[PDB]
C-alpha cells in the first residue's frame, strides 16, 4: 500500500520559516523523484519542487527560488520542504507527490497559512430549533487559523446535516455553521450535540442545542 | 511506461 | 511558460451524458506530455490520463483522452455520479510545469424548491456582546439563489455572508447558509428579522421571519 503523509504545516508569521516533511512507504523511495504541489483555498493547483531520485538535482518554481530549499533522506523515506521569508501568497494546502511527472501518488495535504494574526478558539453557539421538519445547528464562531472539525453525536448522525464551509469575516476571523434538519415531532425524543474541535487553539466543545 | 518521467536526469 | 486554458469554466449535465472538458496551451506541449486530474472536495487529486491519451491504473474505460501540440480533450462518455469534480490538466512538457485553472462538473437534476430556516442570536452570543442572524435554504436546485435580509422591513446589504454545500451525494441538491451580523446594541433595537428567498422553484419570493 502506497503512501505519503505530509506533516508540518500550521499558522505562521510573515517572513517567518517552516519546514514540511513527507513520510512514504510501499514503494521503493529511491527510485523516484519526488514533488511538492500547493493549492491556495478555493484555487487551482501549483508546481513548487521537485528533487531527484539521488537528492541530486533539484528545482523550483520562480515564485520560490531563494526562499525554498527542497531535499531528501533515502535513509528515512523522507521528503522535506524548508520555507523561509513566508508570505501571504505562500498560503496553501502543501501536498507531496511522487515521480517527477505526471503524479500518481499524492499525499492528503497539510494546511500552511502565512499571516501575522494571532490563534483564536472559537466560540460555539447554538442555533436551537422553534412538511413538518425542524432545524438545528451550532455556529463556529471567530476563530482563526482554518481548520475546525464538527461531528454530531460523536459521529452517529450524518443524515440530514450540513456543515458549511467557514467564511471569511472582515474581522479577519473565520465563521462556520453546521446543522442538522430532523422532523419536528423528534425534537422531544432524541438528544442534539455538535462536537466542534479547532486544533490550531487545542479547543474542544461540545454542545447539546435545546428546543427553544 | 510511455509519458510517466518517474526520476529527473542528471544535469 | 506554457499558459493552459481550460474551458468550459463550468459543466452542467445529467447522468448518462457525455462530457467533453478542453485544455488549450500557449505553446505546444513537447512528447504529448500532457496529464489529466479529477479532484473531489477536501481530497487530494486523481490521476486519469497520462500522455494525453494514455489511462492510469485503475481507471474506468469511460476516460478518454486525446491530442497533441497545443489542444487536448478529456472525454467522459457517460457521466457516472461518481465522476462529479473539478479537473485539472498538466503539461510536464516544459519547464515548469503548469496546470491549468480546472473545469468544475456538476450534476443537472430536477427543479427542486428549498425549505427555509432562520435562527435568532443565541443568548449565549448575546451575553458575549454580538449578534448573528443565520438562515438555511435546504436541499434545493440549482444552486442560484437570491437570498435578502430584511431589519425591520429595511433592506440589508454588505452584512451577510454566505456559503453553499457542495451537491450531496444522495439527491445531488445544494444547501445554503447566509448569516447577517449585526451589533448586540442595534439587535435589541429592531423587532422584526426575515429572511426572503428567491429561487425558480419558488412561484414567489419566500420569506421567514421571527420578533424579537
Ligand atoms: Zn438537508
Ligand atoms: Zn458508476
Ligand atoms: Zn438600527
Amino acid at each position: 500500500e502506497v503512501q505519503l503523509l505530509e506533516s508540518g504545516g500550521g499558522l505562521v508569521q510573515t517572513g517567518g520559516s517552516l519546514r514540511l516533511s513527507c513520510a512514504a512507504s510501499g514503494f521503493t523511495f529511491s527510485s523516484y523523484a519526488m514533488t511538492w504541489v500547493r493549492q491556495a483555498p478555493g484555487k487551482g493547483l501549483e508546481w513548487v519542487s521537485a528533487i531527484r531520485s539521488q537528492g541530486d538535482r533539484t528545482d523550483y518554481a520562480d515564485s520560490v527560488k531563494g526562499r525554498f530549499t527542497i531535499s531528501r533522506d533515502n535513509s528515512q523515506n523522507t521528503l522535506y520542504l524548508q520555507m523561509n521569508s513566508l508570505r501571504a501568497e505562500d498560503t496553501a494546502v502543501y501536498y507531496c507527490a511522487k515521480n517527477w511527472a505526471p503524479f500518481d501518488s499524492w499525499g492528503q495535504g497539510t494546511l500552511v497559512t502565512v499571516s501575522s494574526a494571532s490563534t483564536k478558539g472559537p466560540s460555539v453557539f447554538p442555533l436551537a430549533p422553534s412538511g413538518g421538519t425542524a432545524a438545528l445547528g451550532c455556529l463556529v464562531k471567530d476563530y482563526f487559523p482554518e481548520p475546525v472539525t464538527v461531528s454530531w453525536n460523536s459521529g452517529a448522525l450524518t443524515s440530514g446535516v450540513h456543515t458549511f464551509p467557514a467564511v471569511l469575516q472582515s474581522s479577519g476571523l473565520y465563521s462556520l455553521s453546521s446543522v442538522v434538519t430532523v422532523p419536528s415531532s423528534s425534537l422531544g425524543t432524541q438528544t442534539y450535540i455538535c462536537n466542534v474541535n479547532h486544533k490550531p487553539s487545542n479547543t474542544k466543545v461540545d454542545k447539546r442545542v435545546e428546543p427553544k | 511506461a510511455e509519458g510517466i518521467l518517474e526520476d529527473m536526469p542528471v544535469d | 511558460e506554457i499558459v493552459l486554458t481550460q474551458s468550459p469554466g463550468t459543466l452542467s449535465l445529467s447522468p448518462g451524458e457525455r462530457a467533453t472538458l478542453s485544455c488549450r496551451a500557449s505553446q505546444s506541449v513537447s512528447s504529448s506530455y500532457l496529464a489529466w486530474y479529477q479532484q473531489k472536495p477536501g481530497q487530494a487529486p486523481r490521476l486519469l490520463i497520462y500522455g494525453a491519451s494514455s489511462r492510469a491504473t485503475g481507471i474506468p474505460d469511460r476516460f478518454s483522452g486525446s491530442g497533441s501540440g497545443t489542444d487536448f480533450t478529456l472525454t467522459i462518455s457517460r457521466l457516472e455520479p461518481e465522476d462529479f469534480a473539478v479537473y485539472y490538466c498538466q503539461q510536464y512538457g516544459s519547464s515548469p510545469w503548469t496546470f491549468g485553472q480546472g473545469t468544475k462538473v456538476e450534476i443537472k437534476r430536477t427543479v427542486a424548491a428549498p425549505s427555509v430556516f432562520i435562527f435568532p442570536p443565541s443568548d449565549e452570543q448575546l451575553k458575549s456582546g454580538t449578534a448573528s442572524v443565520v438562515c438555511l435554504l435546504n436541499n434545493f436546485y440549482p444552486r442560484e439563489a437570491k437570498v435578502q435580509w430584511k431589519v425591520d422591513n429595511a433592506l440589508q446589504s454588505g452584512n451577510s455572508q454566505e456559503s453553499v454545500t457542495e451537491q450531496d451525494s444522495k439527491d445531488s441538491t445544494y444547501s445554503l447558509s447566509s448569516t447577517l451580523t449585526l451589533s448586540k446594541a442595534d439587535y435589541e433595537k429592531h423587532k422584526v428579522y426575515a429572511c426572503e428567498v428567491t429561487h425558480q422553484g419558488l412561484s414567489s419570493p419566500v420569506t421567514k421571519s421571527f420578533n424579537r
